[PDB]
DNA sequence: ATCTTTCCTATTGCTTTAAAGGCAGAGGACTGTATTGATCAGTCCAAACTTCTTTCTGCATGTACATGGAAAACTGGCCAAGGCAAACACGTCCGGAATGATGGTATTTAAGAACAAACATTCCCTGGTATCAGCAAGTACAGTGCCCTGCTGACAGAG
DNA sequence: CTCTGTCAGCAGGGCACTGTACTTGCTGATACCAGGGAATGTTTGTTCTTAAATACCATCATTCCGGACGTGTTTGCCTTGGCCAGTTTTCCATGTACATGCAGAAAGAAGTTTGGACTGATCAATACAGTCCTCTGCCTTTAAAGCAATAGGAAAGAT
């Protein structure tokens, strides 16, 4: 039911692939923990606004439109899921 | 008796909907009143921007030997144009990827 | 049937056929383009609503939309969109 | 001798490969589990649409790719080719986060 | 320190009277202007009515 | 005649006196506080309008304002602002 | 007969104007209708925020041995508080200056 | 009537003082031209929006509200000028 | 021998002085002339309120000061203490300008 | 410079699944007339901007000295890239069910609209206290010359 | 040869003296903020109307949990190579300080010009009713794309 340590589910190969898409040729060993922390902070920031939007609607299901609104509120507009 | 109805889009010679844009402006709580020419102007601008983006995306898809435009082609069209890239600088395109670039210093000797 | 949900799909497809007669568009691209149209509409409408409140005007006219287009769109796009809008309004007024 | 590419060649190969493609790079199920773990702290028993999780993954990977681009720029500025945590810290500081 | 005339422990600019003892800014200016000490009734006071973390 | 210009100066001064009985405030600082109050009002009202529009609601009730405050203000500021808003609303309703 | 008029601001116990906030919400074209408690809530939030900023600015002015708050004091109060700084991170304050801050490596060495 | 080369009016000591306020200890000799160019670009961007706002209202006098508003729409919100 | 501070001491003194104060650092009249020149391209025979010029100057000073803090951070990242045009370019690139 | 190995791209056959096209209907666009309130046009005035003139310096410019910070060269070791093999857990689908989102009706609660009173807010005018400016001591800190205390390359000389 | 005494020189670091710049205290000048009085426009009270939100029910759709199987991905380990950090040197390009003159700041005045108030007017948007046809949902078809297999060319690394 509950989930405890799934931040480690973002494995080193995934971070390496993300860096490679960004044009990175060589990656330091300490980069992975820093990237995990940054991703956790970003996810918390987005999900808090998404859950607030869901709660205001008196719903219990976090819809994609809530996520789109949360991203737009942070100046990170996302195309593809709106509507 | 009533004459044959003609859509305002046809009168303005546009493909986009003038009536829908006018209704959206009225119901969007943007102003207490809306001018007659405002929806026509806005529809024309939206149609022009759509035409520009679609032209660039179609050129990109044709260069890729693909018949149907996909999000990758939209991303390539947007990020290869300076004006559109500046307009959509903060926008994220789903399944769009990134432009292929490698810093010259990283290349081998 | 389900509740109707409106979208700009058919008009985007008509513009695509006008521009590239033999090119199609996938559903994901149609969704992205619908989001783009909604975003630009929101930006221009918000700027025009501000401009109207800004001079203590009650109505958004063509001039407010023109000023919003000038403020938002960069460079050559601004003047091209302004010319297109002026042409459309001139055609509409003559009926 | 067995064939072995010198260091950096496969790095450039992967850079080209992953810049050409568009598919998601993070495994979907563990990211969904992470999203649920983070969300449970704000409200218990939250239902999630699949599209919501997909949008979260798109946004997160786009943000991380942009951050890695800026990190690589910072690394090259310091006459290095290896990104380090200080580079990410500088990128975040300049971006205003 | 405190004003020799009205005894405020806080003032914007400490001054001195003819006797040389310290005096607060309001009392010093009032004395220099009118030739009379500043009344303690004329002196103002207040108590804070709001607080937070 | 000439048009009167309204501002929050008297209310800001009243709050300042209630907080710091002896501290004053210069005109430039008062203008800065006026601008700050206007900015926060615009932010909260816009977010409340967006929240109402998303749910297809026609009214901006206290719930919309509360959600906007929770969205915009960070952390402890949001919590204390929500507490003050709820206190004010309860006191107003009871009277 | 008509009862004695009592301002809604006094009814809510606030110092800020409930009536003016309600009027601005109605004239701001934010929505078709405005609830009764919305202006009260918004006025309370604004009063709390300005009270916080004024408290911090007054403390800063007292630290500078000054009696009247000035824009420098407001800048010092905002930038020295993490929450307010995050709230107003994109804002420029006229005559505010910047926080005194020098990077450690720039300071003189010993040898 | 016609102003020609007043970009040089942003003198070397002025840029030096601005750098000092930013915590800069040592300033390269080529910083001044780059700073002048950056300031030119920023001023052009702000004044374009300010003049657009002025032209929309049919006024011929650029008022402080127009500058404040142009700054606001670029994410450079300014307090202390009637905002 | 006449007194002479070593390089960098007066720089730190000026840093402290100008961070302690708040007055505008650019001379008013040349900046006003620059603003009028720039506005001349968009609309001829314009007029400026004094408060408008003051607001433009305040915004420009704040923007340049922030850009210089970012430039200083970039220069410190490269193990230097002298800001260079490459530092300004990196700072503007990361900020999205 | 040539040979070997690895990867990438290009080409061809099958299929599959997603886009293009067709039909029903309804709700949202369109037409016409009366009402009205928002906006436009002309005049005026005052206040606020632009222009010109004089003093007075502070501040920018130019010059000279020289210091230390940026950049290049060299070294090495250690941190990360590449590859192999086993484990695992992601991916895909399939089913049960249970939870929550949507839709409809009675209703009931709360907000819009109108008109008058008056009272709170803006503007204008005055004193007086906080803040600015100048001078003088006191303090803090930077630069530098001298000295004591360590050390080390080198040479000289007894076992 | 080994090791120990004797010279001479350069390095770290401490400390006293001089000199500059900042801070603090006092007095005097001033300027701008708090307090009091006139005016106006905006808020509150009361009533009615009506429409937006609420409570209950039904229902279906869509998300959660579990299970099973295939195999692509992850992770641990080993080898080694080349990139980052440290050290040395150089020289040039910046910092500091001094002297000069020039234009920016401030004050005053005159000109002018235009932003906003006021009045009349006119015209363009909203409200309402009735008509109808364009857009969205559902279903069917077929071709563009995906997957598998093969072959040829480009590029990396070694001799
Ligand atoms: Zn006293």
């Amino acid at each position: 039911k509950v989930l405890r340590d799934n931040i480690q589910g973002i494995t080193k190969p995934a971070i390496r692939r993300l860096a490679r898409r960004g044009g990175v040729k060589r990656i330091s060993g300490l980069i992975y923990e820093e990237t995990r922390g940054v991703l956790k902070v970003f996810l918390e920031n987005v999900i808090r606004d998404a859950v607030t939007y869901t709660e205001h609607a008196k719903r219990k299901t976090v819809t994609a439109m809530d996520v789109v609104y949360a991203l737009k509120r942070q100046g990170r507009t996302l195309y593809g899921f709106g509507g | 008796a009533r004459a044959k109805a003609k859509t305002r889009s046809s009168r303005a010679g546009l493909q986009f909907p003038v009536g829908r844009v006018h209704r959206l402006l009225r119901k969007g709580n943007y102003s207490e009143r809306v001018g007659a020419g405002a929806p026509v102007y806005l529809a024309a601008v939206l149609e022009y921007l759509t035409a520009e983006i679609l032209e660039l995306a179609g050129n990109a898809a044709r260069d890729n030997k693909k018949t149907r435009i996909i999000p990758r082609h939209l991303q390539l069209a947007i990020r290869n144009d300076e004006e559109l890239n500046k307009l959509l600088g903060r926008v994220t395109i789903a399944q769009g990827g990134v432009l292929p670039n490698i810093q010259a210093v990283l290349l081998p000797k | 049937k389900r509740s109707r949900k409106e979208s700009y799909s058919i008009y985007v497809y008509k513009v695509l056929k006008q521009v590239h007669p033999d090119t199609g568009i996938s559903s994901k691209a149609m969704g992205i383009m619908n989001s783009f149209v909604n975003d630009i509409f929101e930006r221009i409408a918000g700027e025009a609503s501000r401009l109207a409140h800004y001079n203590k005007r009650s109505t958004i006219t063509s001039r407010e939309i023109q000023t919003a287009v000038r403020l938002l769109l960069p460079g050559e796009l601004a003047k091209h969109a302004v010319s297109e809008g002026t042409k459309a309004v001139t055609k509409y007024t003559s009926a | 001798k067995p064939h072995r590419y010198r260091p950096g060649t496969v790095a450039l190969r992967e850079i080209r490969r992953y810049q050409k493609s568009t598919e998601l790079l993070i495994r979907k199920l563990p990211f969904q589990r992470l999203v649920r773990e983070i969300a449970q702290d704000f409200k218990t028993d939250l239902r999630f649409q699949s599209s919501a999780v997909m949008a979260l993954q798109e946004a997160c990977e786009a943000y991380l790719v942009g951050l890695f681009e800026d990190t690589n720029l910072c690394a090259i500025h310091a006459k290095r080719v290896t990104i380090m945590p200080k580079d990410i810290q500088l990128a975040r500081r300049i971006r205003g986060e | 320190l405190s004003c020799a005339n009205c005894q405020t422990t806080t003032t914007t600019l400490w001054r001195r009277n003819a006797e040389g003892e310290p005096v607060c800014n309001a009392c010093g200016l009032y004395m220099k202007l009118h030739g009379v000490p500043r009344p303690l009734a004329m002196r103002k006071e207040g108590i804070q009515t709001r607080k937070r973390k």
